[PDB]
């Protein structure tokens, strides 16, 4: 949504991340991607880190000692500091001071410092008869330049699969989706990890990797898109936001409104209340279009009518004239418009009479076009144009 | 059809080595001085130089040995030099081409890098990034407008 704060597993000074009983197991996002799990214990040592590639002898690096404990000089850099510092010089030229937090004891009595090594002060156990007040992680090892003692510092926060819950409550329509409430926290790194000096202030986020599982997109919208967008009738009264994190099948149909001589009267009908699931079996929206003039509708076809084309009879689409003639022609007679044609009389009339023979036609309205062969056609049979179509061509 | 695509086109490639063989150079950075240093020292005193390899070093040097010195010095200060050639675009985007061309205000610019390495200064600091320019756009300049309008011009 959003992204929380929270204090815990920060800092201000630098680093260890030698933790304890906190579990992601490893899988990659150990990483974003956090997994947080299980850890009332985050073992980690604070630190000072240079990685200054260099010549040698800058100004002077000082192991077997913490530099001052105020901002210190080191070979035109200064520090931060928080203590000891791991001098750090390797090939032809040193490249990278890690100092590493707070204590330097003097490790005189030489027979100590491995002597007891990677053993810290556990707060309760205690090494050489000294008061055992916190966790004193052991220097690895220590006391070059002979006497003086490391066991640095630790700092610990318990933090299990979750802290503090957030709200944790969250249903939605649902004809099958499934949506559900999380609030991962989220976790600098892992025992794959040495951590270095930087804001530190960044070792846990519980943000919200809320998700919504579910297949059957049927009735589970927009699933690869099951992600949110969030609006503000919750803003005051009620002032806290919803947050559905709703998802869209906004559907988008034209007005289909037109009432052309041959689109015509198109017929909107909805049933949005705020919403049936799309109303399994829905009278969503309507077009309902209506066609010219007078009309048996006929042979016209099952509705979407790929074909506009639509068979349908008006007054003038019979061609209703008066046959004085005698009983002379049935139920589609070819008029291909001569002479005796209306007997006696004669008439223009055209294409293929249904009959002349009460004394009032029958052709719906028919009209011909002598053509050649050498044809390129379209128009086949049952072709009620609009204009200029393309009909058949003659090269 | 474009020999600055061509810089790219093969250069763009070339990276910086990092600055840790800025020692690992720095060694030859003098030898060279050195090699030469003297050996000019010693035009000077005489012969204006004899034309002699040994006299290229003050201090005795097989010659193949010292060959070794040379050559592995100079593409010391020329691997650098064709690394150190990336950006150096900076000064052509921020000089264009100073009412001349792209690649003379680069080229020109590489009058620079050179006359970088040589007075770069090794256990400095940090990189010519803030000396190395430094040149540049001071060799670029002093070029360019030299340069480019047929009537060189004063600078004052």
């Amino acid at each position: 949504v959003a992204e929380l704060i929270d204090d815990r597993y920060r800092t201000t000074t630098g680093g260890f991340l030698k933790f304890a009983g906190v579990e992601v197991q490893k899988k990659g996002k150990a990483k974003l991607g956090y997994e947080v799990v299980q850890g009332g214990t985050l073992l980690w040592i604070p630190e000072e880190t240079h990685e200054v590639n260099k010549d040698i002898s800058l100004l002077l690096v000082e192991d077997g000692q913490y530099v001052e404990a105020g901002t210190e000089v080191v070979k035109d850099i200064f520090c931060q500091n928080s203590g000891v510092v791991e001098v750090t010089q390797k090939n032809d030229i040193l490249r990278e001071v890690v100092v590493k937090p707070g204590e330097l004891l003097m490790v005189d009595d030489p027979e100590a410092v491995i002597g007891r090594d990677n053993t810290l002060l556990q707060p309760g156990e205690e090494l050489l008869g000294q008061v055992a007040t916190e966790l004193r992680y052991i220097q690895y090892v220590e006391s070059p330049e002979g006497p003086a003692l490391l066991s640095r510092p630790v700092v610990e926060f318990a933090v299990p699969s979750n802290p503090d819950v957030p709200s944790t409550t969250s249903v939605s329509q649902q004809t099958g989706r499934s949506i559900q409430m999380r609030a991962v926290q989220r976790l600098p790194y892992k025992d794959s990890e040495r951590v270095k000096s930087v804001e530190g202030v960044e070792l846990l986020r519980t943000q919200l990797v809320l998700e919504i599982e579910q297949e059957g997109e049927q009735e589970h919208n927009a699933s690869p898109l099951a992600a949110d967008i969030e609006l503000i009738p919750d803003l005051e009264d009620a002032d806290v936001q919803r947050l559905q994190l709703v998802i869209l099948e906004s559907l988008v149909l034209r007005r289909d409104i037109a009432a052309d001589a041959t689109q015509g009267s198109t017929q909107t009908s909805l049933e949005v209340k705020d919403g049936d699931t799309i109303v399994p079996g829905s009278v969503v929206a309507r077009t309902q279009i209506l066609s010219k003039e007078g009309g048996i509708v006929r042979g016209v076809q099952k509705g979407s009518e790929a074909v506009r084309r639509c068979l349908v009879l008006r007054h003038s689409d019979m061609a209703t004239l008066n046959i004085s003639a005698k009983p002379k022609v049935k139920a589609g007679d070819l008029i291909v418009a001569g002479t005796e044609l209306a007997p006696g009389i004669f008439a223009e009339e055209s294409g293929q009479i249904v009959g002349v023979k009460n004394y009032a036609v029958t052709i719906r309205a028919g009209r011909p076009y002598r053509v050649s062969p050498g044809a390129v056609l379209q128009i086949e049979d049952g072709d009620l144009v609009q204009r200029g179509d393309n009909l058949v061509l003659l090269v | 059809e474009d020999s600055i695509r061509l810089y790219l086109q093969e250069i763009g490639r070339i990276r910086l080595l990092r600055a840790d063989e800025e020692i690992e150079l720095a060694r030859k950075i003098a030898d060279l001085l050195e090699l030469e240093r003297v050996r000019e020292r010693l035009s000077e005193k005489l012969e204006r130089d004899p034309r002699d390899s040994e006299w290229a070093e003050a201090v005795q040097l097989p010659l193949p040995a010292f060959r070794y010195r040379l050559h592995i010095g100079r593409r010391a200060k020329d691997k650098m030099v064709q690394s150190n050639l990336r950006l150096v675009v900076s000064i052509a985007k921020k000089y264009m081409n100073r009412g001349l061309s792209f690649q003379d205000l680069i080229q020109e610019g590489s009058l620079g890098l050179i006359r970088a390495a040589e007075k770069f200064d090794h256990e400095k600091g940090y990189k010519f990034s803030t000396y190395a320019t430094w040149w540049i756009r001071q060799a670029i300049t002093r070029a360019i407008a030299d340069q480019s309008r047929t009537i060189r011009l004063p600078v004052h």
